[PDB]
RNA sequence: AAUUUAAUAUAACUAUUAAUAGAAGGUUACUAAUAAAUUAAUAAUUAAUUUUAAAACCUAAAGGUAAACCUUUAUAUUAAUAAUGUUAUGAAUAAUUAUUAAUAAUAAUAAACUAAGUGAACUGAAACAUCU
RNA sequence: AUCAGGAAAAUUAAUGUAUACCGUAAUGUAGACCGACUCAGGUAUGUAAGUAGAGAAUAUGAAGGUGAAUUAGAUAAU
RNA sequence: UAAUCUUAU
């Protein structure tokens, strides 16, 4: 097979922003939660952006009679709503799937496994939703593997002292600001 | 345009005579305008017609 | 009005050769209050001319334009004044930024100390000027003021 | 007029279109203007655009006051002191000895001591048509050095005869501008220094004055990025 | 104690007496105003105590 | 007759020159319905009341602050006998906004104390440092 | 040009 | 010294070839300005390179709206000081002004060329329906 | 009477209130709008002197407004 | 009936 309707897609190349450079005119309010999906978000069978369609877009072709009188028809995939169990998330995740995709999931032995397969083909035939799911699972796995220590209290201890010092000079200081200051330190 | 009311009165100075002030003398520009009107709007045999 | 005249004649107006607008450099060494006064004088002059100009254009239908030229000239001076006011503020801001960089400030202080202070062949007067210049100490209280006091104490100890 | 147009800038695009007429339809534009103007007003020379206008005293080869010989005309081989240049036309108005035209004039513009409506008036003439004098006429003048003039109060160039540069044609010393006007500040007050850069702590002009001095909501002045902002931007 | 219009009138009178503003001055301080005004001639409908 | 000099039927209108024209031209305050309110950028002053009134907010009202001691000797024009001054900022890339220059000026002030420049002292001067 | 010339002539007459 | 002929302009479009590169409109006004540096060759300079000022309102996307208007309130808070007047018991509570520190904002952006999706009909077949 | 009749935005006390912007001409049963025209067409609302009357019918018309980009004569046939 | 699906809170 091929992933033509996926890998054809192109997204505007964001310029790498240095810390000292000037701002863009429209900077967003809330930050980027998820990583950027290489292949954007489908602009044709937008039905499939909400689910795990397995790179199965709608076809259009011809109904043909005994007289060979051609008439345009479309061929939809066998989509199905299906709440499937994630071991990593410890909850079942309900989404639209192609019956094919459900079969693949069953073969691979789980939904998390299906999401996390490292092949490029899989990545292509994950949606934007599928990509987000993968990210959620992978991040959770990483957390499970590696808890922070294998600092917050120190910051909390120092904060009031820092505030007092600021006041003694003359200025007031708030927590959030303190946190912002001492993130990289 | 805003009118105001004020506690002391005021009356403008009297406008100057044609001979006195150079600028406040409407004869010249009006004459010029008239001449322009005549010349642009003159068509055929009104070219021969003497100027006003 | 100007000398209670309904309209300034050609002779009553200031001639073009005798009059010049202000130079930006000339404006640059004038005080704020002075500049403000100049601006308001300019505005007043424009108003006088504007009244007259309107009368000329609306009623008599002239194209003599001396008043208009004068108004333009005044407007030029005004924007130049505005520019120098902005420029001075910017220069001040730049100086502040420079001082905020600590090493540079320290170097500047050292330079000050070397040449004019702590030397012989006035000092008090320099200190009083320096005090005003660099710190918030005239003859109210802040970290900067404290720092200036400390510096002054250090200088006294040295001398 | 009864206009009110002069207190605004209304119909701006239309005005621009009219003002900036294409140059290949310039004869069309000026034909009707010529017709409109009376004989005593209209000039033969082309009204050049402000781009191609001699603003510098190098661009003008001659200044009002200098003595010039006329040629390529009716009154040719005639010395004339040039009286004043016309800025729009790029030309000079000479004295009585220069080129003139006799034209009828209305009693609005009559000089004191006139019998007839007919009056001789000086026509404008280009710098190309007339050559300097010093008696010896100059073929062409070149500029190589410069200096501050005492009378003119400008860094003017040195008018040197073309070829031999040491033969300087000096500038004509202008008339003394005896200034007595209420709207011109005198030399002493005009230049007296009332400001000095002294304070780093106190800013020179107050905080409430800033909004007049510059636009605080300027769309042009872009903000600088921070680390947090970068992090927010990047996935 | 007293009505609003009367209070306003009293305030205005007080300001006049002072030689201060006869009106509440605003806070939006314009140091360098660029606005010009054209003093007009008086119409028949106006008095000597008006200016437009 | 509408106008007595025009006895006969020329194609002249009852008023104006042409009835027709570009309808697509921005609205003014005079045009539109009773409900149509254009406004003239004059009054973002106070606040509209619940009942339809208005309440001025004086901290958001324009005053025109004039200097208390007016220097009347400064005039809109300068005497043309004075030359136009020219500053020079050689050895300062920033120019008049250069912080180094400002520091130098401050130092000079500290040392000397409000000494007038070449141009300020001598009116015949045309070029200057500061 | 003419207007300027006329003005100059007037000035000369005056002085 | 002048005239003529041919070529060249800030001042035409179109076609080809070669080379190089990938670019503001309107509205009307309290009109929407600029200042500098270094290097080159012989003080002013022109040229190159670099810095710098201002720049209203509208042009879907701060929030509205009947484009060039209205409303939000950055000539804002919030805090810390200082000066002023009032209340109640040297300390406390609110208001006004002036410094200092902290908090967010400004989509007018091409058109052709490319890739992808959906995809006609007239028409041709001397008709028409597969086909075109 | 049946035909069964909108929606949505509190009160005392103390302290306030220097009162923003825009509309306002004339035309509007019309020569000033919609009808290619100074077009017998189309165009919403309120007063609409009295005398008369059932009445906003009809007659008159106090006041107000108007008597017009065609006139003068002649008035056959039609 | 933890296939599917509809409704309400
Ligand atoms: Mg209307
Ligand atoms: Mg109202
Ligand atoms: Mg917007
Ligand atoms: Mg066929
Ligand atoms: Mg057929
Ligand atoms: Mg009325
Ligand atoms: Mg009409
Ligand atoms: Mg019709
Ligand atoms: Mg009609
Ligand atoms: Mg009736
Ligand atoms: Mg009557």
């Amino acid at each position: 097979r091929q992933w033509r309707l996926i890998e054809t897609r192109k997204i505007a190349k964001q310029p790498n922003y240095q810390v000292g450079d000037a701002k863009p005119l429209h900077m967003p309010k809330e930050r980027k939660k998820f990583p950027d999906y290489k292949y954007g978000e489908s602009n044709i069978f937008k039905q499939s952006n909400k689910g795990l369609y397995g790179g199965s877009f709608v076809q259009f072709g011809n109904n043909i009679s005994e007289s060979k009188a051609k008439t345009r028809k479309k061929w939809l995939p066998n989509v199905v709503k299906k709440g499937l169990w994630s071991e990593t998330l410890n909850r079942k995740i309900s989404i639209k799937m192609t019956a094919k995709v459900l079969k693949t999931i069953s073969k691979e032995g789980g939904i998390d496994n299906y999401l996390t397969k490292e092949k490029s083909a899989r990545i292509k035939e994950l949606g934007p939703t599928g990509w987000k799911l993968r990210y959620r699972v992978l991040k959770r796995k990483d957390e499970i593997e590696n808890p922070p220590h294998k600092r917050r209290r120190l910051m909390s201890f120092l904060y009031p002292l820092e505030k007092l010092e600021y006041r003694s000079v003359g200025k007031d200081l708030n927590y959030k600001k303190f946190v912002e200051l001492f993130a990289d330190v | 345009k805003m009118t105001i009311e004020m506690e002391e009165p005021f009356i403008w100075p009297e406008e100057p005579r044609p001979d006195e002030n150079s600028f406040w003398d409407s004869t010249t520009p009006d004459n010029m305008e008239k001449y322009r009107e005549e010349r642009l709007n003159c068509l055929g045999s009104d070219a021969n017609k003497p100027g006003t | 009005f100007s000398n209670k005249k309904f309209i300034r004649s050609a002779d009553d107006l200031p001639p073009s050769s005798h009059i010049r607008p202000w130079s930006i450099p000339e404006l640059r060494h004038k005080s704020f209050n002075d500049l403000h006064s100049l601006w308001y004088n300019c505005l007043r002059e424009q108003n006088v001319l504007a009244r007259e100009n309107h009368l000329l254009k609306n009623i008599v239908g002239s194209t003599h334009d001396e008043f208009s030229e004068l108004s333009n000239s005044i407007r030029t001076t005004m924007w130049q004044i505005r520019h120098v006011l902005n420029e001075r503020e910017l220069a001040y801001s730049a100086s502040r930024e420079f001082l905020q960089d600590e090493s540079e400030r320290k170097k500047f202080l050292d330079t000050l100390a070397n040449d004019y202070f702590l030397n012989k062949d006035e000092v008090a007067s320099m200190l009083t000027r320096f005090q005003l210049a660099i710190f918030g100490i005239s003859e109210t209280v802040d970290i900067n003021f404290i720092d200036g006091i400390k510096f002054l104490a250090n200088l006294k100890l040295q001398r | 007029s009864g206009s009110y147009q002069h207190l605004s800038n209304v119909g701006s695009r239309v005005m621009k279109r009219l003002g900036n007429r294409p140059k290949n339809f310039l004869p069309h534009s000026e034909k009707f203007i010529k017709k409109s103007t009376p004989e005593f007003m209209k000039s033969d020379l082309k009204e050049v655009d402000e781009k191609t206008s001699f603003k510098s005293e190098k661009e003008w080869k001659f200044i009002p006051g200098d003595r010039v010989v006329v040629m390529s005309g009716a009154s040719k081989g005639n010395i004339a002191v040039i009286k004043s240049f016309d800025k729009r036309t790029n030309s000079f108005i000479l004295d009585e000895n220069g080129p003139t035209k006799t034209v009828p004039v209305p009693k609005q513009f009559w000089l004191e001591g006139q019998t007839s409506h007919m009056i001789t008036i000086p026509v404008s003439i280009l710098g190309k048509d007339l050559r300097l004098v010093a008696t010896v006429a100059v073929r062409d003048v070149s500029f190589n050095g410069s200096y501050y003039d005492a009378d003119y109060k400008k860094v003017m160039p040195y008018r040197c005869v073309k070829g031999q540069p040491d033969l300087i044609i000096p500038w004509p010393k202008p008339d003394p501008i005896d200034v007595q006007t209420n709207l011109a500040t005198d030399p002493v007050i005009a230049r007296e220094q009332t400001f000095w850069v002294d304070s780093v702590v106190r800013n020179p002009i107050p905080k409430k004055a800033i909004p007049s001095i510059r636009n605080p909501h300027s769309k042009y002045k872009r903000g600088t990025l921070t680390a947090k902002d970068i992090a927010k931007l990047v996935a | 104690d007293i009505n609003v219009s009367e209070k306003i009138y009293k305030w205005t009178k007080a300001g006049i007496e002072q030689g201060k503003e006869h009106f509440k001055v605003g806070g939006n301080k314009v140091y360098f105003p660029k606005a010009r005004i054209i003093l007009l001639r008086p119409n028949a409908k106006h008095t000597p105590y008006q200016a437009k | 007759l509408t106008r007595p000099w025009k006895k006969y039927r020329d194609g002249e209108l009852f008023y104006g020159l042409s009835k027709v024209g570009n309808k697509r031209v921005p609205l003014t305050t005079k045009q539109g319905n009773k409900t149509m309110y254009k406004g003239t950028r004059a009054s973002g002053i106070g606040r509209h009341t619940k009942f339809g009134g208005y309440v001025i907010n004086w901290k958001k009202v324009r005053t025109y602050v004039t200097p208390d001691m007016v220097n009347f000797e400064l005039k809109p024009y300068v005497n043309a006998n004075v030359p136009p001054l020219k500053h020079e900022f050689k050895g300062f890339s920033g120019g008049p906004l250069d912080p180094r220059l400002q520091l130098l000026k401050i130092k000079e002030y500290i040392v000397n104390g409000r000494v007038q420049s070449e141009g300020a002292t001598d009116t015949s001067c045309y070029k200057e440092r500061g | 040009d003419f207007m300027s010339w006329f003005k100059r002539k007037k000035q000369e007459e005056h002085q």
